């Protein structure tokens, strides 16, 4: 009941303030406050602009506090451990449970790997999305929860976190899929993901190539894969196997997609390999 | 008390450690680098001084002497400036290695206060 | 006023000579440090040689120097 | 939602962050990077300015102030651990003073031990992880005298406001002894791994693996420490270096003056066999 509604007023990130959009268990105390602040570095919660200052002029964090996995000069990644930074994980669980109706804050932070992508700047890193990753996941989900800040949406953030994420997978040797109830803005933004990784391989190949050749390259399941095509009209069956074509729409389709010009995860500047967990 | 979880735990709060002592140390060899070439750049110039002294003493005033100490003495203080940078990273390896030894030690002595660890 | 000037300055020069002297007692004992501890977990390797390892002498910029 | 900018921003946000060639190696906590856990609000500063420094021959400062009741919460949550069943029995500030006493905040033991080995004996063991404004604040002990029964008194009053409990919002977290309230409040439970014991053997082969791993974090320790000593020789030689320089300017300067010749030497660098 009380968690179907927006907990919160209004919270100042760094220098954007925002509007949160659903309940997140932040201290009840903070609920009568009209300011929220949240450190744009350790991503605490301030009620007190007093407690803030003093935070601030003491705060010597200005980036996620993990190894920097990869770099280009638009974003960075950074790789957290939730076990490790217990205090930072449950800070940003905490801000990103305000934008994810869904996500859970029953348990304790410890299973969950964290990707943030930053921006840097004359500051420091400053957190623009990201997304975790169970560490030993059943069902073989390769994102758990992923979110760009309302401050940064709208700019291809998103798409950025979406091609890391399968860059993780396909550096791990394994197919990877987001977890399944995908949100109503998460779905649109996977779909359109999908389609143009999938037009974009075909296109350049440009012989045919197998369902399993295709999730071998971009370390999509097959389910997502079928799928995709089947939306641009590109599957069909023949003798019990699935077969994907061309046509004018895809080649279409990759002319208009390329002219957009869009940031990309260069995978040579990765330095990553996967954690072993005992 | 169990030795292997402690020897679990401790490899894993030190397992970034080589990484970070790394990080740390060519950090302080590319501030020292800066150090060294900043040095040149104002024992050239003392060197001028030095030169003049040699032949005419210090009483006659080198023609560019007021110049001249007014570069020494920048090109001295942002020496000082590259070495406390190298003392504050050199202060950060050492403390994060005796951080994680104390912490062992005090293991080492909780094993000890049982018959677990001779 | 000129004699105070010109004995506190021996002295800070005495001090910069004392300086040197252990500076160049650290560098040489860092690189025999590294050879005696480093030739299974190590903090060069990873807890879990060679000349180029040497990590904690080529931080100094002399020693390269002298290296090369 | 977030068009919206903040103007006190520049104010809140000052410093400068360099970027390093090689990436980011970094584990440090929130804690290592924040320093001292307590922050005054807007009531702390009032108090501190209008009955503590109004008419002080000796100014108490912000982190001065925040040093102090660190340690009153410190202390408390050790002695008094359930406060909460009887917040006005708190400890008076002379019953809490012995405790005050031997308190160890942030490896301040670890970092004056450091300070000493190092040779230092100067300014105070600084990493990464402090930030410049905390060098003029006075050593705890030394406030404990001045200030400390005069701010317990008032930090005192906070604690009984709040029942025992913290003064900054927490988070809500579940208690063992109450059944679940479908709270959706109450966040990040934790849940133990309890796993099997390994053999007899395996512990002793292991605890050889510790004594090894202990061996290797003194090695570690051993060169860590030479690297600051090299550092700090260094620094102490171009501390040298400017004194020795405005040094030999007003020699110069004064003999200029009283026309005098000769002792140059002191006024010249001088080569010798350096490794
Ligand atoms: C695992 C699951 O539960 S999914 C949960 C996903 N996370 C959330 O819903 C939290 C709130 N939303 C967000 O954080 C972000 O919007 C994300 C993560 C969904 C995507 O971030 P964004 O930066 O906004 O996406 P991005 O700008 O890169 O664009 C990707 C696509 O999403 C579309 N999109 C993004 N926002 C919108 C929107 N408000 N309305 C319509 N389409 C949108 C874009 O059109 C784009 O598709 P396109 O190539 O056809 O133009």
């Amino acid at each position: 009941e009380v968690a179907r509604v927006r907990n919160l007023n209004r919270i100042i990130m760094g220098k954007y303030e925002i509007e949160p959009w659903y309940f997140s268990p932040y201290p009840i105390e903070l609920t009568d406050e009209d300011f929220i602040y949240i450190d744009d570095f350790t991503l605490q919660y301030f009620g007190s602009k007093k407690q803030y200052e003093r935070y601030r002029k003491k705060c010597t964090l200005r980036h996620p506090p993990g190894n920097e996995i990869y770099r280009d000069d638009y974003v960075s990644f950074f790789e957290i451990d939730g076990r490790k930074q217990r205090t930072w994980c449950r800070n940003l669980c905490l801000l990103s449970k305000l934008f994810l109706d869904h996500k859970t804050l029953y348990y304790d932070v410890d299973p969950f790997l964290f990707y943030c992508m930053t921006r840097r700047d004359e500051l420091g890193h400053h957190l623009v999305g990201y997304f975790s990753k169970e560490k030993e996941s059943a069902d073989g989900y390769n994102v758990a929860c992923i979110l760009t800040l309302p401050q940064y949406q709208r700019m291809g953030y998103g798409k950025l976190l979406i091609e890391f994420s399968y860059e993780l997978s396909k550096k791990e040797n394994k197919v990877g899929s987001p977890q399944k109830p995908l949100s109503d803005l998460g779905l649109l933004s996977y779909r359109a993901y999908w389609s143009d990784t999938l037009i974009t391989l075909l296109v350049e190949h440009q012989k045919e190539i197998t369902i399993d050749e295709i999730s071998s390259m971009t370390s999509m399941t097959t389910t997502d894969i079928l799928h995709t095509a089947k939306t641009l009209n590109i599957l069909r069956y023949y003798k019990g196997q699935h077969i994907i074509f061309l046509n004018e729409d895809i080649l279409d389709r990759y002319n208009r997609l390329k002219a957009k010009k869009r940031r990309t995860i260069d995978p040579n500047r990765l330095i990553w390999k996967p954690p072993v967990f005992t | 008390m169990d030795p292997s979880l402690v020897l679990e735990q401790t490899i894993q709060d030190v397992s970034n450690l080589p990484s970070e002592f790394r990080y740390l140390l060519e950090e302080i060899g590319s501030n020292d680098l800066k150090l060294i070439e900043e040095k040149k750049k104002y024992e050239q110039k003392e060197s001028q001084i030095h030169k003049f002294i040699r032949q005419q003493g210090s009483i006659p005033k080198h023609p560019q002497e007021d110049g001249l100490d007014k570069e020494i003495k920048e090109s001295l203080l942002k020496c000082q400036s590259l070495q406390r940078e190298k003392c504050v990273l050199a202060n950060t390896a050492l403390f994060l290695i005796a951080r994680h030894l104390n912490k062992l030690e005090k293991n080492i002595a909780l094993l000890e206060e049982d018959g677990v660890l001779a | 006023s000129y004699e105070a000037l010109k004995a506190e300055l021996k002295k800070s020069l005495q001090d910069r000579r004392e300086q040197e002297d252990t500076f160049d007692n650290l560098q040489q004992e860092i690189y025999d440090k590294e050879t005696e501890y480093f030739s299974s977990g190590n903090i060069i390797k990873g807890f879990d040689f060679n000349n180029n390892d040497r990590i904690f002498s080529l931080s100094s910029a002399t020693y390269v120097k002298q290296q090369h | 939602d977030a068009s919206m900018t903040w103007n006190e921003y520049d104010k809140f946000y000052t410093g400068s962050f360099q970027e390093t060639t090689s990436y980011i190696k970094f584990s440090a906590t929130v804690e290592d990077c924040c320093g001292t856990n307590y922050n005054m609000d807007e009531r702390d500063e009032t108090f501190l300015n209008e009955q503590v420094n109004k008419g002080s021959s000796d100014i108490l400062t912000e982190d001065e102030f925040e040093i102090l009741c660190s340690s009153f919460e410190h202390a408390i949550h050790e002695r008094q651990p359930f406060l909460s069943m009887d917040p006005e029995s708190i400890l008076s500030f002379e019953e809490l003073k012995p405790t005050l006493i031997k308190s160890d905040m942030a490896d301040f033991n670890l970092r004056n031990q450091l300070n000493h080995e190092i040779n230092s004996h100067k300014t105070h063991f600084i990493t990464q992880f402090d930030p410049v404004s905390q060098m003029n604040t006075r050593p705890l002990i030394q406030l404990i005298e001045k200030f400390g029964s005069k701010i317990y008194d008032y930090w005192r009053e906070r604690k009984i406001e709040v029942n025992g409990y913290e003064i900054f919002p927490q988070l809500k977290f579940e208690r063992p002894g109450e059944k679940e309230e479908i709270d959706p409040y109450v966040c990040f439970r934790r849940r133990e791994v309890r796993h099997p014991r390994k053999t007899r053997r395996i512990d002793i082969l292991n605890s050889q693996r510790l004594r090894a791993l202990h061996q290797e974090l003194k090695n570690a320790k051993d060169l860590a420490l030479l690297v600051a000593k090299r550092e700090n020789v260094s620094l102490n030689w171009i501390n040298d270096e400017l004194k020795i320089f405005d040094q030999r300017v007003k020699i110069k300067n004064l003999k200029r003056s009283l026309n005098i010749s000769g002792e140059d030497d002191d006024l010249i660098n001088h080569k010798r066999k350096r490794p």
